[PDB]
Parts: structure tokens; C-alpha cells; sequence
């Protein structure tokens, strides 16, 4: 059945799989939905969050996407980043 | 994070307990203060570049040797003035983070921890940043309990540098 | 006279400084008798020491040492003697020492008394012969009298897992009770009343875990509990 | 740990940004739910021993092998440690409910729990049934209107039951 | 005792800290909720004798063997009936001590620490005291957030006995 | 350690009494003094580095024998401890201001401090001079009406000054 | 740990042999250049803060994304941990220069450091750039004659440059 | 640890059974030959120093390689550690002789010992030779008829020989 | 080991500190002494075969029961004469190891650690080795400060046996 009661949240249904299925008001985890982006301080190329300012390590732990049980946790052991570049000639000639 | 919420969870989890009314009242006091504490962050963000370029000029007035003396540590070049107004905006942005969180959480992690070791190595005098925060403390224009929230985090930053 | 054998160190968090004036919510609550606690607050020192040495699952009524507690309340023993008295206690020998070997018992007592992980595997090999030749009473005395214990905890602080989370991060190292339980993959097999070692998830013909879809009327229920007023 | 107001600050800093007026206006929508969130953790804390023992009684009525001689919840020290696990998980779901997100639940409770149960021989798929029975005992308690003013807290019920779902898929 | 004020000092003394806005907001949440909990302690004090004699009679209707079975543990003699209404008054008095202080501090020190060795030795049943406390929850006559404060400390005593 | 609300509860349990209505109505007067009490504590904690540094600098101006070679403030390790000892006492006085009674000032700061200073050779009368110079530096700041509603809070500055006298007679 | 002389004895004990005449004369060659080896480590530790703070300043001008928002040395704690690690690496290199072998550098500084940096997200190839900046800031200073008698100690400088190269390849 | 009596109990508790009459009668047969079991560990303990030092001598002489310089037991530390390993194993065999089963031998002594010797570089096959040299040395003592009434202990001696044999295959 | 170089690194590393002039003065005292220690280690090595057999014959004159009494622990058989002699070469080799390193480092790990369990188990009397070491101290043939370095590690091995 489709989540109708607030009483069946504990009985039958678990939580929204994708964030387009969230409750009226909130994110997929259940917290309030806030827009991701604020005003950038210090717009500047050399000193400022440019396009290649490297990612915060604390952006995932703060997300909760580092823990495996959370849905945000993507495992990269089977994705294309873990496949060998065949254009590398050290890897082609060895594997020929 | 030194939020009143995460400080309540920590005192309950120190003794392996459920959250009683001791800890729900600490969370409730955050919500009663969050009205004035969020209109201060909205007004400091909207006057960000006015307060940043003003506070940089107040350091160059009180310390005019910082624009003349040669060397990498001073604002005597075009790169040294870009890195100086970068640092005023760092101290301003951490104040506004503490106003939307409640309590001195982001300032301790992102700003104060390790500040004394940086200001010794790169020869950055902490009296410059005190003068820059005293300008923002006098020129943000807020009043009532909204200025009372704002100045409590300008003053917390001055006590770490002092 | 058989000194201990030499092992190599390893990079860990606690070997190096956190430049953290004004710690936050992940500071881990010093429990000390140097703050002169009353009777209600010396109960919290005792529960924190039980949780650190035993598990949370071994703070049963049959496990608590009522006479070691009353010598701490009269200032006869220090907290270093309370921690030693819990390791040499009869519940700790029965529930923990008897279901581990000598190498996994060293890493339990390094993690829980010194508050840090082992440096390498050879450190387990180096300390497991202190148990086999002098007993538990000789092993816990040479472990509490290291400079690692007397500098961090002294003789009046309950130990804790030293430097578990890095100040920026939200995901820190695993807690030492979830990382090292009572017994491991050996002694699991049949020495601890166990069968079949795994289990598939429970099947049912009423599914119980249906994910809501985009037109379901419980996502708009949303006001659900109570309607607004005004005109 | 992070709360829900600290999760937006860590995303904003990672790109060196201020918070816009649209982001502040979404954080004062989180404040206005403040008293209904405190009623939900109060109803879970105040009934916390009836959540645990009514749902453990239900767990052994329909899986009676767990308390037979040779089972895992046999021999009352393992029965008492079984009820300890349910109070522990209920404690941290209660922590994640006032915080607004599950990061204190994620690394202080669930981190390494699936691998702990495999080293003990505890059926981790039956621990997930134990969490799922505390899930709807806690939801039926939070939908219950006794002691509360009229109004609405139905998006918060769906959030509390999502931390119980997070805890139950991390253990199987 | 664990109060909301001594749990804000202890978390600030652990960090070597002055009292920041994290801690001032937590003490302010105590002062906001103290208006609703100081009238619950005033209304439970003034109607205490109606609640003690009522709650002891509610045990006798529910477990009537406690008035008939001979032995020193039971309320079958006149001595053993005054020791019952003594104990109901002890539990009601600790609930009023927690409402004026805020937080389950007085009954953590005076009542629950060592309680299970008393009930085991003298063969007292903790279900007699749950039935007495469930009467006081349903019969104190409070309403609103005044009943919300009182019932939160009744349920703490039940959860330590259950 | 105790606050003022648990001080009156520890005295009623020792005689087995409920609190009378006069003790309740004397406690709700302390609650409505609560916003004025948090103003005084905020006024001290935000000037804390200047209370310590000015009253230190005013102490080695009138007592130059302390910092003269051979004195008990010469050799900066001893100078760093004199500034720590001033900050500790001002910290634990502001702790006893939000509490309402000096039970946290007494045990975990002041119990054994005359005994400690006599063991080291610290002049305990000079410490009492420095404590009374942070008293009138923070009594003067709590009487400052900058950014407050103008009301009357003269009864709590006479309370805050008493905790400084309590710490000053306890080291001599 | 071992030094250079104790390394030779450890080779000779495992064969059960006395030392030969040529192994004695090779050891008396290390004694002869002892004052030129002590003069190098004195030149390096006397400028140890300037080696670190100038090699860091050249690194953040070359790789400017490390101090941009999101970069790995962007905050005051992440900036101070970077200068900590360079000072640790330079400290154990100075230890390995008076010993004569890299036994203390491998065991007490480098063991597990690569796996520590992978778990943190710290770019290990950027740490190697900052160690090579400390290498030629120390080699250029060890070749400076201001204060030393004139002579050729280029074999010792090629040994010091190998400890820096050892730590640079053992971090990525 | 378990003895022969608690081994039957722990197996019976996992089935939820009382002990059968043929299990009590097999237990009371252990009690009937209990005096001859105590005479065996009286002979082994009283000569325990001579069992270790005579079989190690036939061992050190038996394999010349162990004490050669560069070999594992060369130096005071590696040779005296070979002697105490024999005294540990001989001690835990006598703990398995009065208990009746090899539960203290397997849990306290032999668990994880093959992998420890592989990490140390100790030749595990030669440790089995030293255990077998202690086996027949203590069997020859167990069959001594001095200070005893003459009877048949041959099933008990064949049990002591099985404890040394279990220790010798659990170490290679 | 116990080289002066490793015993200067171990004090600087304990504090987590660089090498000051306190440590470089310590290592300089090793280098100003090693011209006598390395002439003593070469002079004992080149006269070893005279010194081993002379010290082994000296304990047969002092304790003649070793060459007569049966048992594996005595030098009455051709198998036994070798072990007492080999220990003599094992003691002289660790002496010349300690001279090229400086300080009693090599003979601690290789000869002293666990020595008391060897002499107790195999029933070797430590007064046999003291008579052998007193022969080498008498007739190594050295003089001046060369003989002072050799007798410093001879008497260290005598002090551990005595
Ligand atoms: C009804 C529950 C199921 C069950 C549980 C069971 N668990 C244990 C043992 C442990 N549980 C934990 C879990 C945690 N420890 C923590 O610190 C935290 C976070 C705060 C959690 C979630 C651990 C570490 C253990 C083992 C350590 C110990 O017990 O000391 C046991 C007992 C195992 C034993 O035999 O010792 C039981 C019975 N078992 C079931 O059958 C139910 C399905
Ligand atoms: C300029 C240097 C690069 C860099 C460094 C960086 N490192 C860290 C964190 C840690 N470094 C260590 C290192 C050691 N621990 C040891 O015990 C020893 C000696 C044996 C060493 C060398 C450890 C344990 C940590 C983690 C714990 C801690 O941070 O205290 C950080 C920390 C911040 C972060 O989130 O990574 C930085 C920034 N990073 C760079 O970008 C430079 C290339
Ligand atoms: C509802 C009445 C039921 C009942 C009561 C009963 N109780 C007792 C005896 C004791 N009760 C206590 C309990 C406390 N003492 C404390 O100080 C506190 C905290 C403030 C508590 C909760 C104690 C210590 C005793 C024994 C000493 C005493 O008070 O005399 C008895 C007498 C038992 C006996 O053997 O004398 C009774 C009858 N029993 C019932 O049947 C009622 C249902
Ligand atoms: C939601 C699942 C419930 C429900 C909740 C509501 N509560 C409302 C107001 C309210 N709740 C509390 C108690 C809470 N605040 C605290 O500080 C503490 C701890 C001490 C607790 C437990 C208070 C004090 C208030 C009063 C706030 C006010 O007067 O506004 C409420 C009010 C409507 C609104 O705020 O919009 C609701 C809906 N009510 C329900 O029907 C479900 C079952
Ligand atoms: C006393 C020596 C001071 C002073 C104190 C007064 N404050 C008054 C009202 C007031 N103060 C605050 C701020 C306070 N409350 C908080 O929750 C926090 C921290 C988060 C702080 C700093 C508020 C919000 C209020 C309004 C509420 C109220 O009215 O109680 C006040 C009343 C006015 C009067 O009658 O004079 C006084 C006296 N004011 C002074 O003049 C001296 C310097
Ligand atoms: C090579 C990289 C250098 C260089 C080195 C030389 N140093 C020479 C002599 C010397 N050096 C010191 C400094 C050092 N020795 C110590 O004992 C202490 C601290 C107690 C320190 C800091 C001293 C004292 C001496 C005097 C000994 C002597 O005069 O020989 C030296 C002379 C020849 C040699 O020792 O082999 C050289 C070549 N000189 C250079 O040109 C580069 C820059
Ligand atoms: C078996 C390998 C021997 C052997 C053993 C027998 N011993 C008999 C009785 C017996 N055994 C002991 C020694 C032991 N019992 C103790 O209580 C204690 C100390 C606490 C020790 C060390 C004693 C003292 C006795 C005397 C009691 C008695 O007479 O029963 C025994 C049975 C006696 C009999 O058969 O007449 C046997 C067979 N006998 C052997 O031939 C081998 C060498
Ligand atoms: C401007 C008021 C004055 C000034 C500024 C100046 N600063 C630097 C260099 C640094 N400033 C910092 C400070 C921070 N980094 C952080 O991440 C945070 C918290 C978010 C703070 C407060 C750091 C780490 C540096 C060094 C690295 C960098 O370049 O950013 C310089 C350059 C000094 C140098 O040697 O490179 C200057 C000129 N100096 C003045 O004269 C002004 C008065
Ligand atoms: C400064 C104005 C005056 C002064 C101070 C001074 N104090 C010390 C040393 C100590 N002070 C303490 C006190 C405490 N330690 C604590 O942890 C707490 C909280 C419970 C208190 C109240 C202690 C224990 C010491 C000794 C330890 C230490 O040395 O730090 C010194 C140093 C004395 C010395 O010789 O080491 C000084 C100089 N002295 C003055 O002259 C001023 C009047
Ligand atoms: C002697 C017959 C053989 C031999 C012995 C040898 N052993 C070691 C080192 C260790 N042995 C142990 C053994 C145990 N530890 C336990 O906890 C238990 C009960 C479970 C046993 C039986 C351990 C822990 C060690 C390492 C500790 C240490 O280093 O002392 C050595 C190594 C000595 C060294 O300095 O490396 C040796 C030589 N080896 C042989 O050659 C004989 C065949
Ligand atoms: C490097 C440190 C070190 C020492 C010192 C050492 C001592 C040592 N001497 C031993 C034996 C022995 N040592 C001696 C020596 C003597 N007994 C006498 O009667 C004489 C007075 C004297 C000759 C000077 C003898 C006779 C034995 C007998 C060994 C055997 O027969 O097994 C043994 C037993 C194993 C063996 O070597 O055969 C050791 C370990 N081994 C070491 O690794």
C-alpha cells in the first residue's frame, strides 16, 4: 500500500529511497530541506573556492555518505575509476 | 561542533543514558535564541563586502607600516592586499556560521584551532586582526538582542587572538 | 633476564599533536577524583570505568564489585587501582580471558587500558609472553607502569580511547568495543554455543519494506496531523 | 558529530561560501518545528522500556528458536545482553532525532556492528527484525496525540522512522 | 546532582573554557521551562495527601494479596500499611525535587542508586511501585505543559523500575 | 557541585519535607532574575583576556619585587603560571555566578590552594591583591549599561563581588 | 635503533665472525669525518624553522589549490598540521644524519605514513614535493662555508640527500 | 577452561538435556582411577626441570643449526627463550592431564601458536621435535613403579602421550 | 643498542625535539675516544687465538674437576672442551664488538640478556667464566689508554656474572 498513515511509518514503510520521494518539507534523511548554496565570500581566482579547489574531506562525513549503511555511500571498487586505462601502453603490452 | 544540540547528546552519551529533560531544555534554549541569532547572520552577510573592504582600510590606517615594508608577510604588494582582504572575510564568515549554528562551533574547528602556530610561522601579527574585528564590532549597525548576539562572537574571536 | 622483544612503531593519531585549544563535542570527558566529586558524581566515575574495561553488556548486577567501589569512596585506592582491580576481577577472567588466546587478549587490554590500538602484529607477540610467564597480575602491572599510562592518565583519571576523531571530520575511527568484541572468529565455531555462522534476511509474504513513489498521498499528508487557522 | 544546522555549514565552507537568504529561510523553517521535535523524543524516552520489552516478547513468540537451548538469546546473560542491544539502538535513534541527521548514529553505533555480529555468531538478520518492531512501536507512540496541543507533526514521524530504517539495513 | 546548570559547567570545565553562548543558551532553556515546572511542583505539593492515600489504595485493589498474605514484606498488618504509604511519599517527594531543580538529579542520588539491592533483600516488588506511580500520573489533575513536566519525571521513575 | 536550586533541595531531603510555598516563590524570583544574571556572566566572559592582562599589569607595576630577578614571577614559565592562576580563579567565579552558590568554586578550585602556595613559596598575600584587582575590573563592567535594557541589577553585582572576596581570603 | 657502527656489528654477529682489518679501517674512516658530519647537522637544525616555513611558502605558490577553499591545507588546523608533518620529517632526517643509517627514519617516522595519508585524503604526491623542497633548502645550506674550515664533504651531502629521497618516495 | 566433567555439562546444556545414566557412570569411572591420575602429574612435575633441559640438550645437540650465530636461538635472548617455550608447553600439558581433557591446552597454549612462530621466523618443525623429545621423557617417568602400588595405568599413559602429540601437530 | 649516538637520539626523540648542542657534544665525545677503542679492538682480534686457548687452559688449572668429572656440563670429553672454550670466544667477540660501537650495547642483546637462565639450566658455574676473563685482563698485552678501554668492557662482563 502507499504510505498513508503517520502510524505506518514504524509498521510498514521505511524511508524515501531517492530525494524526490521525500516527505512534504524535508530531505531523504528526514531533516529540513535547505538550499545547498550560500553567498561566496572572496570571489577571487588565486584565493577562493575556484573550480579546482579540492574537495573537503569533511563534506562526506558531514553528509553521512562515508558510512556504508547510509544510501549516499557509493562504493568505487566496481566503477570505471577502478578499471585500468587501456590507453596506457604499459598495461596493453603486458596484457597482450 | 559546539552546537547546543551536540553538547546535549554528548552529556547523555557520556553516561550511556536516554535524553531526559536535562538535555531537552538545552535544545529548547537554542530555539528560543535562534530568532535573533538568525537575523544577525542575514544582515552581516548582506553587508559582507562593505564590512570587509572597510575593515581592511582600518588596519592600513592604524598600521601604515604594513603597506610600506617589503617582505612576504606584509600587504605591500597586490598579492598581499588580496590575501589581507581574504583573511578579513575569513573571520567574518566564521562569525556568521556561529550565528546560524548557535554556539562557537565553526570558529573553533575552522579558525581558532592552530591559529597561534600559523601566526608565528608566517609572522602575522595578531594585533592586525583585533583591529579588523573591532571595526566590524562598531560598524555592523545592528541593535537590541540582534547586536547582542553578533558582538558575542566578535568578542569571542578577540579573546582568542588576545 | 629475558627483556621484552623490540617492535616497530607505526603512524597513529595520538603520536602527534592536535592543535586544539577549545575542544568541542568530541572531547571525551575526563573522569577524575582530582575535582573532588560528591557521592552522585563518584557514581559516574565508577560507571565510566566499568564501561571502559568491561563492555556495556557486562555491567550486570552479578558483575559489579561492591567492595572495590567502597574503597574508592573512602580514598583508599586510586583510579589506577580501580582499573587494575577490574582487570584482575573474577568476571573479567571468566567472560574475557577464558574465551581469547594470549594475542587477542593483549590487544583488548591495550585498547582498553592504554586507550590506543596496537602498533603492529609483533606488539601482540611481544606482550603475550608477559601473560604466559608471570600471569595476569604481572601483565597488568607492567602495562600500567609504562610511561604511556602515567603521562596520559596518571593515577587519578579513567582511561579513554585517545584521539579517536580528527577535529574537522564527522566519521572517526571505530570504537574499541565495536572493533574488538568478547570473542572472535576463533572460539566462535563451536566453543561458544553457535550454529551456521550466518543468516539470510527474513522472508515474508507481506513485504514490510515498500518504498513510497511519487504520487502516493502520504507524501502530501504532510499537513496530515493538523490544519492551520486564519482568514 | 553534526546536527542539521551544522551539516549546511560544512557544505557551505567546503566551497568557501556565505549562506544565502534562501538557505537561512530554510533553517528558520527547521526552528519552527522545534517544539514538535522535542515532543517526539520525549514520547520515545518516557516509554523506552515498553518499547524494548514488548518488542522483544514479540520477537521470540514468532522466532522461538532464539531462546531454545542452543540459541543465541538462551542462557540469561545472553538474554540480558540481547535487551541491552535494543536499548542501545533505541538510544542512538533518539540521539539522531534531536540532531536532525544520523551521524552520531552512523559512527558511534552502526560502524562495525555487522562485522561484530559475524564474529559472535549472532543472527544479524534477526537483529534487524528486532529494530523493525521497535520502529512501529515508536511510530504508533509518536502518532498518539496524548499530552500534546493540536497541530501537525507528520513529516517528523516519517523522519523518525527513517533512522530506524538506517539502523536496520546496516546490520543485515 | 545532575541539573541543567551543573551539566553546563561540567562540559565547560572539561574543555577549559569560559561560559560561551553554547552554555548561556542552555541555562536560558532551564529558565524558560522553569515557569511550567515550578507550578507543577507547587500543585503536587499541595495535593500530596490526596495522592499518597489514593496511590496506596490503587496497589491494594490491583494486588490484593499484599493485604492478605502474612509476612513482613506485605501490607497485611498496620505496621506494614504505614510503611507502604511512607514509600509512596518518598517517590512523590523526589518527583517534586526534580521539578524544582530540572533534570533527574535528586532521585538519581537519593533513590535509584542502590534501589535494586533493597527490593531484592526485603522482597519488595517493583511492580507495586509502578502501579502506584501510574495512579499519580493519571490523578494529579494537571494540564498543558504543566502536566507535561510532571509526567516526564513520573515516567523516569517507572523506567528505572521496569 | 551544586547550584542554588539544588542547594535548597539537599536541605529539604535531610528533614524529609516537601518545599513550602515560600521556598517555591523565592525560587521563582530567582528565575525572573535569570536574564539579568546571564548578562553579567556574558559581560565577564567576553572581556576575560583583558580582565586578566590589565590586572596582572597593574599588579607588577605596584609590586615590582615579583618580577625582579629572584621573584616569584620571574623566568617566564613562572610568569605563564601566574597568568594561568588568574584565569583559573576568574573562570571558577563566573561558574559560581550562573550557579548561584559557590560550591564549584570551593571544591575544584579553592580546596587546597593555600596549602599548594605554601608548598611552592608563592606569596599568598600577593595573590589576594591580584584577585581584588579583577574584582573591581569586573564589578565595573557589570555596572556598564551598554547594550542592555536599563533596569536595576545591583543585588547580583553585590553577589558577584562576594565570590571574589571568597577566593581572596582563601589563599592568604 | 641502529647507527652506522652498530650496523656493522649486526652483520658480523650473524656470521659469528670477528671484524676484519678492512672493516676496522672502514670504521676509522667514519670517525675521521665525524667533525664534518656534526657540522652538517648543526647547520640544518639551526635553520630548521626557516627550512620548513619557506619550503611551504613555495609549495602553496606552486600548487595554489591547496589553500583555496576545499584544499587540503585550507583551514588554520589543516595549515598547522602541514607544517607539523614537514617538521617531523625534517626531524627524523636529522636523526638519521648523525646515526649514519636510516633505521630510526624508517621505524619511527615512515612506518604506515603512506596508508595514513590515503585514509585522510591528503595528496601524497604533494607531500613528496614539499620534502624535495626541504631537501635542496638543506643541501644548499650544508654546502655553505660560513663558519666551517674549508674542505670537501660532498659524500656526506650525497648521503643527506638520500635520506630526503627515501622519505619522499615512501610517502606516495 | 573445562575439565572432563564440565565438558559433558557444556555439551548437555546446548541440547537442553539432563545427563544420562551412562554419562554419570562414565564420569564415576574417572573418579575411580583418580589416584593414578594424580600419581602421573606427581612424577612429571617433580622432574619438570630435567625433562626440559635434557631434551633441549638432545635438541640443541640434535639439530646443530639452532644455536649457530645467525640461527634463531643464537644469543642469550634467543636460547633462553627456547628453554622457556618448552617449559610453557610442558606446563600446559600437565594442566590437561589433571583436567582430563585438552581444553586448557588448546585455549591457553596452542591457539594461534603456529602463526606466531611463522611471524618470528622460528622453524616450527623443530619445535615439534622438542615436544616429541619431551613426550617420551615423561612417558618413561610415568611408567616408573617407584613409590606406588603396582597396577595398570596404560590407558592413562596413552592419554598423556596424546596430549604431547596434539601439541606437536598444532605447532608446525 | 646502547651506542652513545642512539642514546642521544633517544633523549631528543622522547621530548619530540631536534638535536641541540647537548647531543652533538655527546657524539663528539664518542669520536674523540674512538681512536683508542679501535686500536684495542684490532689488537685483541689479532691476538685472539693466543687469548682463547690461554684463558681456556687457565680455568682447567684453577678448577681441575672440570676435566675429570663426568657429565655433559664438564670439559672431560672432546665434545665438552669445545663449549667452555667457545664461550671463551663468545665473550671475547662481544668485547671487541663493544669497542667499535662504544658502550655496552652489543653484549647486552647478544650475551647478557637471558644469561642467568642459561647458566641455571645447563648447570654452568659463572665462576668459571670469571676466571677466564681475569686471564684476558691480565695478559691482553695492552697499555696506556688502549688498555683502559679494553678493561672497561671486561669488567662489565665480570660485574654481570658476579
Ligand atoms: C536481541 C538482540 C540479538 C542478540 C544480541 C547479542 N549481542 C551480544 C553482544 C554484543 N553486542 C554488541 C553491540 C554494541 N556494542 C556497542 O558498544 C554498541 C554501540 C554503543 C553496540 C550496538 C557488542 C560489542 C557485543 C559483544 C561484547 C560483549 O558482549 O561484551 C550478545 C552476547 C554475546 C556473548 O555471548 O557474549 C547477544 C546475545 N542476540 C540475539 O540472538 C538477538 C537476535
Ligand atoms: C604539507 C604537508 C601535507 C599535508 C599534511 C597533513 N597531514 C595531516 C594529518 C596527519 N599527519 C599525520 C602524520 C604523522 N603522524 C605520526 O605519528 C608521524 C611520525 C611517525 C607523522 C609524520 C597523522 C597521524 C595525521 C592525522 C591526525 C591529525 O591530523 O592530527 C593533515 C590533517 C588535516 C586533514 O584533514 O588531513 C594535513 C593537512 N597535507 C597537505 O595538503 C600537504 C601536501
Ligand atoms: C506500597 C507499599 C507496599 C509495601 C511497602 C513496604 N516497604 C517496606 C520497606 C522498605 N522500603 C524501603 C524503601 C526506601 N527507603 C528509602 O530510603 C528510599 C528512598 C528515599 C526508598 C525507596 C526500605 C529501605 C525498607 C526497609 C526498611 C524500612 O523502611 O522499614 C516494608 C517493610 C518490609 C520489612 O521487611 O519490614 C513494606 C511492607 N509493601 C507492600 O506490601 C505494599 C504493597
Ligand atoms: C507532534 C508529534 C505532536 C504534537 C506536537 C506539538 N507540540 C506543540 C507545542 C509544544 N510542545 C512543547 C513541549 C516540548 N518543548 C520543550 O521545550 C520540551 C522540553 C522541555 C518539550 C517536550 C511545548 C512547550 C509547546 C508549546 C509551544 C507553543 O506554545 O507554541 C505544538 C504547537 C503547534 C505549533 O507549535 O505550531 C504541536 C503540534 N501535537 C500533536 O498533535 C502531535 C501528536
Ligand atoms: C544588570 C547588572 C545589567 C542589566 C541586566 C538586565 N537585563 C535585562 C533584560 C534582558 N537581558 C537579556 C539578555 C540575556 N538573556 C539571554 O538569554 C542571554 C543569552 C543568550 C542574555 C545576554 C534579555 C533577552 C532581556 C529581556 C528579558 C527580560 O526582560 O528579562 C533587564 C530588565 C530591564 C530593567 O528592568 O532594568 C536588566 C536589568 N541591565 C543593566 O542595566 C545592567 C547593566
Ligand atoms: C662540509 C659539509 C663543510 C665543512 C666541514 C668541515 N668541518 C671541519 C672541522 C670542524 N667542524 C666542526 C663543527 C662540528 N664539530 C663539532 O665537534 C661540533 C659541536 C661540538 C660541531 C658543530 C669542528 C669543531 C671542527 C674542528 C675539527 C677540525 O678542525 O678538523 C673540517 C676540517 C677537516 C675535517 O674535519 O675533516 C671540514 C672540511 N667544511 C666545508 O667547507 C663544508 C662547508
Ligand atoms: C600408574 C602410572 C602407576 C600406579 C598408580 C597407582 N596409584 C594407586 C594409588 C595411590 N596413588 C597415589 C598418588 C596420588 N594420590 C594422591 O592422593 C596424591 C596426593 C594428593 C598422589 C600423588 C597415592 C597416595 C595412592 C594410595 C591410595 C591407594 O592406595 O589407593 C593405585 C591403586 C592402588 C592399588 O592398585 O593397589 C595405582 C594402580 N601404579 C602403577 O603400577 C603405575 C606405575
Ligand atoms: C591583512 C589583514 C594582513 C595580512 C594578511 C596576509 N596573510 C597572509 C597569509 C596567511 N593567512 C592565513 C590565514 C588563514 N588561513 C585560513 O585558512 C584561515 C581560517 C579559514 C585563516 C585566518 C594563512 C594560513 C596564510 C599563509 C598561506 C596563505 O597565503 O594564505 C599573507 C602572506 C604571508 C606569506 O608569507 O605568504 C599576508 C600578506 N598581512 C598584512 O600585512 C595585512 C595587514
Ligand atoms: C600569579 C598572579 C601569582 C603566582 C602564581 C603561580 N602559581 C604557580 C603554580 C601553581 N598553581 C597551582 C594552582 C592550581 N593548579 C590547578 O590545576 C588548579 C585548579 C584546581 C589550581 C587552583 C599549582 C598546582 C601550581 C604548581 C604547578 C605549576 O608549577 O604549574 C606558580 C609557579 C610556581 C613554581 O615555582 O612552579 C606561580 C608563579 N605567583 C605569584 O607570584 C603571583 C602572585
Ligand atoms: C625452542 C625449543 C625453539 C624456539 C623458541 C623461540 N621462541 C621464541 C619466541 C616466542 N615464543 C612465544 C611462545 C608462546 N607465547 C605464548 O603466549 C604461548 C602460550 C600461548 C607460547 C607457547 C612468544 C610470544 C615469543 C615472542 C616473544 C619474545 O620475543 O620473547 C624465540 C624468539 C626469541 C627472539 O629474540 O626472537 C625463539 C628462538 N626457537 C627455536 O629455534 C627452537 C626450535
Ligand atoms: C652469547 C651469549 C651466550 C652464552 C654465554 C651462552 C652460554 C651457554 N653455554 C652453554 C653450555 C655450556 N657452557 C659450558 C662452559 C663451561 N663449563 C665448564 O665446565 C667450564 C668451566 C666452562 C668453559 C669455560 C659448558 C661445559 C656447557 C655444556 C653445554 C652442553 O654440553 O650442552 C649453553 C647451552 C647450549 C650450548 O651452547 O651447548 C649456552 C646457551 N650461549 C650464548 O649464546
Amino acid at each position: 500500500d502507499k504510505a498513508r498513515s503517520r502510524s505506518d511509518w514504524g509498521n510498514r514503510n521505511v524511508l524515501p529511497a531517492s530525494e524526490g520521494d521525500a516527505v512534504l518539507g524535508r530531505t531523504a534523511k528526514g531533516a529540513v530541506a535547505v538550499p545547498e548554496f550560500g553567498i561566496p565570500q572572496l570571489d577571487d581566482p588565486v584565493l577562493g573556492f575556484g573550480p579546482d579547489s579540492m574537495v573537503d574531506p569533511r563534506i562526506a562525513e558531514a553528509d553521512g555518505a562515508v558510512w556504508r549503511w547510509d544510501a549516499g555511500f557509493v562504493d568505487e571498487s566496481m566503477t570505471l575509476a577502478s578499471c585500468a586505462d587501456i590507453s596506457d601502453e604499459a598495461v596493453a603490452d603486458e596484457a597482450f | 561542533m559546539k552546537t547546543p544540540i551536540t553538547e546535549a547528546i554528548a552529556t547523555a552519551d557520556n553516561q550511556g543514558r536516554f535524553l531526559s529533560n536535562t538535555e531537552l531544555q538545552a535544545v529548547n534554549g537554542r530555539y528560543q535564541r535562534a530568532t535573533a541569532s538568525l537575523t544577525a547572520a542575514k544582515a552581516l552577510t548582506g553587508s559582507a563586502q562593505r564590512l570587509i573592504t572597510g575593515a581592511a582600510q582600518a588596519v592600513y590606517n592604524k598600521f601604515p607600516y604594513t603597506t610600506q615594508m617589503p617582505g612576504p608577510a606584509y600587504a605591500s604588494s597586490a598579492i598581499g592586499k588580496a590575501k589581507c582582504a581574504r583573511d578579513i572575510g575569513y573571520y567574518l564568515r566564521m562569525v556568521t556560521y556561529c550565528l546560524v549554528v548557535g554556539g562557537t562551533g565553526p570558529m573553533d574547528e575552522y579558525l581558532v584551532a592552530g591559529l597561534e602556530e600559523i601566526n608565528r610561522s608566517f609572522d602575522l601579527s595578531p594585533s592586525w586582526y583585533i583591529e579588523a574585528l573591532q571595526y566590524i564590532k562598531n560598524s555592523h549597525g545592528l541593535s537590541g538582542q540582534v547586536a547582542n548576539e553578533a558582538n558575542a562572537y566578535i568578542d569571542y574571536a578577540i579573546n582568542t587572538l588576545s | 633476564s629475558i627483556p621484552i622483544l623490540k617492535y616497530s612503531l607505526s603512524t597513529q593519531n595520538q603520536r602527534v599533536e592536535s592543535f586544539e585549544v577549545n575542544p568541542g563535542d568530541e572531547q571525551y570527558r575526563i573522569y577524575s577524583t582530582d575535582s573532588l566529586p560528591s557521592s552522585s558524581e563518584v557514581d559516574q566515575i565508577i560507571w565510566a570505568a566499568y564501561r571502559q574495561i568491561f563492555s556495556e553488556h557486562q555491567i550486570l548486577k552479578s558483575t559489579k564489585q561492591p567492595f572495590l567501589e567502597s574503597q574508592l569512596r573512602f580514598n583508599q585506592i586510586s583510579i589506577k587501582d580501580f582499573i587494575k582491580g577490574l582487570v584482575l576481577s573474577a568476571p573479567f577472567r571468566d567472560l574475557n580471558y577464558n574465551v581469547n588466546n594470549n594475542y587477542r587478549f593483549v590487544e583488548i587490554c591495550v585498547q582498553r587500558v592504554l586507550g590506543r590500538d596496537i602498533y603492529n602484529e609483533r606488539e601482540k607477540i611481544a606482550w603475550s609472553i608477559i601473560i604466559a610467564t608471570q600471569g595476569l597480575e604481572g601483565f597488568i602491572d607492567t602495562l600500567l607502569n609504562t610511561q604511556e599510562y602515567l603521562s596520559n592518565f596518571g593515577d587519578s583519571i579513567v582511561p579513554f580511547q585517545r584521539r579517536r576523531i580528527i577535529p574537522q571530520r564527522s566519521k572517526g575511527e571505530m570504537p574499541f568495543n565495536l572493533k574488538t568484541p568478547r570473542y572472535g572468529i576463533e572460539f566462535r565455531s563451536k566453543l561458544a554455543a553457535t550454529q551456521f555462522s550466518w543468516a539470510s534476511p527474513i522472508r515474508r509474504f507481506r513485504p514490510q519494506e515498500q518504498q513510497p513513489k511519487a504520487g502516493d498521498p502520504a507524501l502530501f499528508l504532510n499537513m496530515v496531523q493538523e490544519m492551520g487557522p486564519g482568514l | 558529530m553534526l546536527d542539521a544546522f551544522a551539516k549546511v555549514v560544512a557544505q557551505a565552507d567546503a566551497r568557501g561560501e556565505f549562506l544565502s537568504n534562501t538557505q537561512i529561510d530554510a533553517l528558520s523553517k527547521m526552528v519552527k518545528e522545534g517544539n514538535q521535535r522535542l515532543d517526539i523524543v520525549n514520547k520515545v524516552t518516557s516509554n523506552a522500556s515498553a518499547i524494548v520489552t514488548n518488542s522483544a516478547r514479540a520477537l521470540f513468540a514468532e522466532q522461538p528458536q532464539l531462546i531454545q537451548p542452543g540459541g543465541n538469546a538462551y542462557t540469561s546473560r545472553r538474554m540480558a545482553a540481547c535487551l541491552r542491544d535494543m536499548e542501545i539502538v533505541l538510544r542512538y535513534v533518539s540521539y539522531a532525532m534531536i540532531a536532525g541527521d544520523s551521524s552520531v548514529l552512523d559512527d558511534r553505533c552502526l560502524n562495525g556492528l555487522r562485522e561484530t555480529y559475524q564474529a559472535l555468531g549472532t543472527p544479524g538478520s534477526s537483529v534487524a527484525v528486532a529494530i523493525q518492531k521497535m520502529k512501529d512501536a515508536s511510530v504508533a507512540l509518536a502518532n498518539d496525540t496524548t499530552g500534546t496541543p493540536i497541530g501537525d507533526c507528520s513529516s517528523l514521524v516519517a523522519e523518525l522512522a527513517g533512522y530506524f530504517d538506517r539502523a536496520a539495513v546496516s546490520v543485515v
